[PDB]
Formats: C-alpha cells, structure tokens, sequence
C-alpha cells in the first residue's frame, strides 16, 4: 500500500538476495577448504562417480 | 494466508529430506573407499607366484573389510529412517501445499544391495580372478546410486529456494 | 607412466582452479556487506509514518 | 536456517577436511622418520608378517 | 649370495620411495595452510547479523 | 561500470597473465629437469622423430 504498517516487500526482497549471496558464500568457502570443484555427490554426480572409479 | 502458513510447514520437510540424504552420502562415500580397497586386495591375491602363507593375510584383509562395509552401511540412519539400508522402497517428501509429494527412491548401498553378497570370499587363487571383476561391478554400480543420491539432493534444494 | 597419467587425468576432471575463487569471494565479501547496508537501509521504512501524527 | 546463530555447517566440515588433512601429514611423517611404506603392523598386515618372516 | 638376495627382496617388498613422499609433503603443508585459513574465514560468518539490529 | 560490486576485468586479466607466466615456468623447469629442447613428442614432432630414426 506504500504505506502500510504491517508489512513491506522491500525488506522481503532485500533478505532474498541477502540470502542467495549467503549461499554463494558457502560454495566458494566449500571450494575453498577442500581444494576442488567437485568434492562431495552433490556437487556434480556423473563427474564424481567418474573420478571415484578412476 | 493460510496456504502461506502451510509453505511454513513444507519447509522443515524439505530441509529434512535434505539432512537425511547427507548422512546417506557420508556413508556412501566411506564404502567407496572400502571397495577400492578390497579391489585392490583381491588383485594382489590373484598372484599364483604367491607363498602359500601371505594368501590367508590378504584373506583375512578381504574379510575385514567386507565386515567393514557392511556396518558402515547399517549404521548410516538419521531420525529412524535410511536410504542407503534397503529397509524401504522410496520416502516421500511435501513439496506442496496441498499434499502433493516430492519422491525420492531408495538406493540402497549395503552389500546385499550391490549384489557383494556377505560371507563371499575367494578360497583359492583362481576365485580371485573373478572376484577382481565382481568388485569392480560393486563399485560401478555403488558410485552409479550416489551420484543420483547427490542429484535428488540438489533437486530439494532448489524446490526449497522455490517454496521460498 | 601409466598410473601417474591416471592420477593426472583425475586431477585434470575434478581439480578447482583457486585465482577464480578469491576474485569471486573478494567481490562476494563486498557484495554481503553491501547487501547488509541495503537491508539496514530498506527496514527503516515506514518510520517516517509517525511523524504525520 | 543460513542466519542462525548457534550453528554453521560451514565450520564443521571446514574442521572436517582440516582433520583429514592432518592425519594425511601424519602418515607422510611416519613415513619419512622411518624410511619405509609398511613400518608397523597396521600398514599392512600380510606384507609385514611376510617381511619379518623373510 | 642367497643372504644377500633375501635382504634385497625384503627390501623391494617393503621400502619406501622418499621423493614422492617429499611432493606429498609440501602440498599438505600448503594445503594445511590453506584449510586453516579456509577454516578462519568460515567461522567469521554469522558475525554481520549485530549491524542488522 | 567501474564501481560494480559484483566484478571486475582487472582481476580476469591479471589471473589471465599471471597464468601464462606460470605456464612459462612449467617449461622452463622442464628444460632443466630433462636437459634438452625437444623431450617429449609434445615440444617439435618433426624434429623429435628425426632424432630418435638417428
């Protein structure tokens, strides 16, 4: 309502991008620990599956 | 407003689902391990220039290991409920407000389950040979379950974002 | 030659390339604060109501 | 919950794979003071019963 | 000559080859750094929530 | 845009020249450790079958 009280998508909106750079965060810290792009099943399957059994 | 407080309830289901699946791929990724190296026990045994008392060491390794797998994969259980036993078919998630499921199937990883059979070793130096191959079926087909383990995963995730 | 070829080989499929990831951690250090003064900024809305009364 | 504040995954498997780092450099040590892959009896049983045997 | 061809075998079964143990050696040490500095920069998060209040 | 938050070309070019300085150096090193120009078939192809025929 550009004036209501209760409410206002402008923080909602604020938090959702707050939150995917969070995440963002998160994978560039995973890829920082452990050294490599894929590490764990999650990351990417088929090339994970691929290096195990290489 | 309802339905909005409904998405409130989904949402701890995704994250549950995400959780558990986590512990799957944990356990997972240790018998990956695990059969790496019993393969590679199983070829250093398939020597017929072998001594006759370095034969039951390796014997012995092999059955460690197998013994190994099989409890690393029984143990791998978050809340009760597994997807890497065998004990259920398939667990069903919320992925909407209306009771409409998000379905993840059961990849099961114990030794039943990529066919290494318990209490299946090699007597002689010639079952070896073969065992060299049977253990690298498990491991194909092992890593073939985890990576759609990890899929699923992502998939939750991003519903999830979506729900959001 | 052979097993150091398929451990190389590995390493070529799954290996990160680490000059990428502090770029990209640097610009996402920056962005998140950023990120946090925009949200302090936006939360102060609909203070200003009081005033009118 | 990505804001929570008494947890992060992130730590945890940060320590995780700093512990596995650590006891790689263990192994590596014990290999280089004593000069040899099986030195003990936990490297390799058989390889070792046979060394000592022979 | 036998003793001396048994204390060679046994040596072939169970020694070691320092030079690759050496190249393992100065990657963890990096690496070691590394996830240390890694690990720093991980706990360090959850610390911008005190400028939102 | 000169003041964006989310990248910058200095960085992309810097890695860019940076890496090939570390490619040189990998030759280098290989010119020492080996001896020789052409060691592998990788370096000159004609020149490397000729000496081997010779």
């Amino acid at each position: 309502a550009l004036n209501s009280i209760n409410t206002n998508a402008g923080a909602m909106i604020a938090l959702q991008n707050l939150n995917g750079t969070n995440s963002e965060l998160t994978t560039v810290q995973q890829r920082i620990n452990t050294g490599k792009k894929i590490a764990s099943a999650k990351d990417n399957g088929a090339i994970w599956a691929t290096a195990k059994n290489q | 407003s309802a339905t909005a407080a409904s998405m409130n309830a989904v949402k701890d289901s995704l994250q549950r689902g995400q959780s558990t699946i986590d512990v799957a791929l944990a356990a997972g990724d240790t018998i990956t391990d695990l059969l790496g190296k019993m393969k590679e026990k199983a070829l250093a045994a398939s020597d017929t220039s072998l001594n006759t008392a370095s034969f039951n060491a390796l014997k012995s390794d092999f059955d460690s290991l197998r013994d190994q797998i099989e409890k690393a994969a029984t143990n791998a259980k978050f809340n009760g409920v597994s997807i890497a036993d065998g004990s259920t078919t398939k667990l069903t998630f919320l992925a909407n407000s209306d009771g409409s499921g998000f379905t993840v199937n059961a990849k099961t990883i114990s030794l039943a389950g990529i066919g290494l059979t318990t209490t299946s070793t090699f007597t002689t130096a010639a079952a070896a040979k073969t065992m060299i191959g049977t253990i690298d079926t498990a491991l194909q087909t092992a890593t073939n379950k985890l990576a759609s383990l990890g899929t699923s995963s992502v998939g939750l995730d991003t519903h999830l974002t979506f729900v959001g | 030659k052979l097993q150091d070829s398929l451990d190389a080989g590995v390493g070529n499929l799954v290996d990160a390339d680490l000059a990428k990831e502090s770029a990209k951690l640097q610009s996402l250090q920056t962005k998140q604060q950023l990120g946090v003064q925009a949200l302090s900024i936006a939360n102060q809305s609909s203070s200003s109501i009081l005033s009118l009364f």
